[PDB]
RNA sequence: AAACUUGAGUGCAGAAGAGGAAAGUGGAAUUCCAUGUGUAGCGGUGAAAUGCGCAGAGAUAUGGAGGAACACCAGUGGCGAAGGCGACUUUCUGGUCUGUAACUGACGCUGAUGUGCGAAAGCGUGGGGAUCAAACAGGAUUAGAUACCCUGGUAGUCCACGCCGUAAACGAUGAGUGCUAAGUGUUAGGGGGCCCCUUAGUGCUGCAGCUAACGCAUUAAGCACUCCGCCUGGGGAGU
RNA sequence: GGAGGUGACACAUGAUAUA
RNA sequence: UACAA
């Protein structure tokens, strides 16, 4: 859980977390104790309108089968980052998690 | 190594079967020595050790 | 050619605190390494080390940042320049910031602050905003 | 322009003390040598433009040692121009 | 200070014995001014890959010079233009 | 005034290059000419016609003359200040890059005026004249067609020596110097163990920053200092 | 997938403001 | 629509 992307796409925000790049075990295990279908856009920053969905789902089969499994993160980030935790690997974005943890 | 446009055999495998001269990106030489294949090249097709065209 | 070595430790500081660099080298001389350490008694770079060697000497800086990865140094600014020199007297010493940066002045008592400068009641020319 | 062998006669000539290659004697007098034999080349090549830039910078690069060696000792520039078929 | 390379071919219906009348007499001038031949060489009959003057082979021959004038192979190189014994020729520099 | 070696030059050791000037050598093709075979069209277009051809064309084979240009190599490859530079050979000659750290010791940068170089067209004198081709002629098209298309064709296109001094002469981005994430091709080198590091070029992508946006982004349009050139609504008018 | 290089019959016209 | 022809 420590060996981490190729070189040659390895973000250089990674460089105190890291052939292929190996991720920083020994600090990862310091880290660890400070800290699966698609997104929907808005699934955050639109509970306005997806609680309803939510409320619908509780509440036809065609529409469920779809919200049953419903109801790369980039989405939720923002969804996040813009409402002021998680495994960082080298090609992901560490200047933008609160608690960042350097594992693959 | 410089290469001689008298060594007809080595000359021979860069060029095609009517004489052109085969590019680089095909027989897999140099940069440089493709340069050096193509000046050995003309001066052996001028001493009529290679044809211009057959 | 390189005109202006004060204009380009300002900028070489200016450059490595936009992307939040921990220290910067630059080629020392003597004005530098007192620009430098009134920096660091006013209190915007942590540190300033002199690193000998055989042409003209090596300045080490250490920058400085708050809570929130905040830049103490908000900006520099070179007044004199080699085109057209600034002068001020003591009673026309400007003030950076409404007093919350620093001006610093060339004075025949050295290179002091602006603040210490209308103190010490002498002017001189202003080599740089600091705040 | 000119050969090693004459470079080095030149060297041998003109420099200020053993081991001495760069000072402004034995740059000038290179260079004039230099800029002599490419104005041969253009006597007979007088289409040879491009030539002729390089030659125009080598004169000025004499230009310009010849006014520091007058600024900082003017008896080895006022020696060095006799030596030399050099006027100023 | 500069060495050469040069070829020449000779027309192949020759006559046998006039051929050595040439090559030593072009070798020959291949040496004047200061131009120590350092070897020569004589290829033997070979296929032309061309046509050159209706002609199919030739006799090949290189000579190795040592000058420093290089008018010794501008007399060869002369003198081959107006021989009808020489068919092709080229001068070359080594180094 | 005196030191210094980092800038700038020199020396030494390597390397790459369509950098330039001059003179030679060569292969393909076009045109013309001759000769042999050989007979009814060839050529050309959207369709045609003008045109050439039975006096032997066109086609084919061989030979000759002449001028011009150099397939393949050939590559956001290389060189050059820019304009530009592409067969090969020799001669003369300019610049750049890498390494080294002998040497000099700030000798640097920029640059008004000035002085030079400067695609193509064009001009003068004299040569040359294959191809192509302003003008021009004929044939088409069209309501007309002073065009586009076709058949020809002069200047010119080529050379030498003078002149001209202009282009979307463009990266529409002045030069110099330093600093500021990464990734990935490529050209010429160097160091170390095919890879890692490092110089100098040349491309693509992409942060920070900048921008009106498009975009630029270590080859900046970012952050700075020096010098030069230039702008101040459109037209009139670059008159 | 997106760029950069490379190469590749005939059809005329429609006044001013206000829209 | 008010015009122009
Ligand atoms: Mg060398
Ligand atoms: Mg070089
Ligand atoms: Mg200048
Ligand atoms: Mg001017
Ligand atoms: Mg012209
Ligand atoms: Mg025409
Ligand atoms: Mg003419
Ligand atoms: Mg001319
Ligand atoms: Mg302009
Ligand atoms: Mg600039
Ligand atoms: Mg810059
Ligand atoms: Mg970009
Ligand atoms: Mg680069």
């Amino acid at each position: 859980v420590h060996f981490g992307h190729q070189t040659r796409r390895w973000n250089p925000k990674m460089k105190k977390y890291i052939g292929i790049y190996i991720i920083d075990l020994q600090k990862t295990v310091k880290k660890v104790d400070e800290a699966n279908q698609r997104w929907l856009g808005g699934l955050l920053t639109n509970y306005k309108t997806i609680s309803k969905r939510i409320k619908r789902i509780s509440e036809l089969k065609k529409e469920y089968d779809r919200l049953i499994k419903f109801l790369k993160e980039r989405n939720a980030i923002a969804e996040a980052r813009k409402l002021n935790v998680g495994i960082v690997d080298t090609n992901c974005d560490p200047d933008e998690i609160d608690y960042v943890i350097p594992a693959n | 190594t410089h290469i001689d446009y008298k060594d007809t055999e080595l000359l021979k495998r860069f060029i095609s079967e009517r004489g052109k001269i085969l590019p680089r990106r095909v027989t897999g030489t140099s940069a440089k020595y493709q340069r050096m294949l193509t000046t050995a090249i003309k001066r052996s097709r001028h001493m009529a050790l290679l044809p211009y065209v057959k | 050619t390189m005109t202006d070595p004060i204009a380009d430790m300002l900028t070489r500081v200016r450059n490595a605190n936009m992307v939040r660099h921990e220290k910067l080298e630059l080629p020392a001389s003597n004005i530098k390494k007192e620009i430098a350490e009134i920096l660091k008694s006013e209190g915007f770079i942590k540190n300033v080390e002199y690193v000998e060697d055989d042409k003209q000497g090596v300045l080490r800086l250490f920058l400085k940042y708050g809570q929130n990865d905040e830049r103490v140094i908000t900006g520099l600014k070179r007044i004199s320049k080699p085109g057209l020199r600034v002068y001020a007297k003591a009673s026309e010493m400007p003030k950076v910031l409404n007093g919350l940066g620093i001006a610093l002045v060339s004075t025949s008592e050295g290179v002091i602050t602006d603040k210490e400068a209308r103190k010490r009641n002498v002017g001189g020319e202003i080599i740089a905003y600091v705040w | 322009a000119i050969s090693q062998e004459r470079k080095n006669e030149i060297i041998k000539e003109y420099r200020v003390h053993e081991t001495d290659t760069g000072s402004p004697e034995v740059q000038i007098a290179v260079l004039t040598a230099e800029i002599n034999a490419v104005n041969e080349h253009l006597r007979t090549h007088k289409k040879d433009h491009h030539s002729r830039r390089g030659l125009l910078k080598m004169v000025g690069r004499r230009r310009h040692l010849l006014n520091y060696l007058r600024s900082k000792d003017i008896q080895r520039y006022r020696e060095l121009i006799k030596s030399l078929g050099i006027r100023r | 200070m500069r060495t050469y390379e040069v070829m020449y071919i000779v027309r192949p219906n020759i006559e046998e014995d006039a051929k050595k009348a040439l090559v030593e007499r072009f070798n020959g001038i291949l040496a004047t001014e200061g131009a120590e031949v350092l070897e020569a060489k004589d290829w033997g009959k070979r296929r032309l890959a061309y046509e050159i003057n209706d002609f199919k082979d030739g006799f090949y021959n290189i000579v190795r010079v040592k000058s420093d004038n290089n008018k010794a192979t501008d007399e060869f190189q002369r003198l081959a233009k107006i021989s009808d014994d020489i068919i092709r020729y080229m001068v070359i520099r080594e180094d």
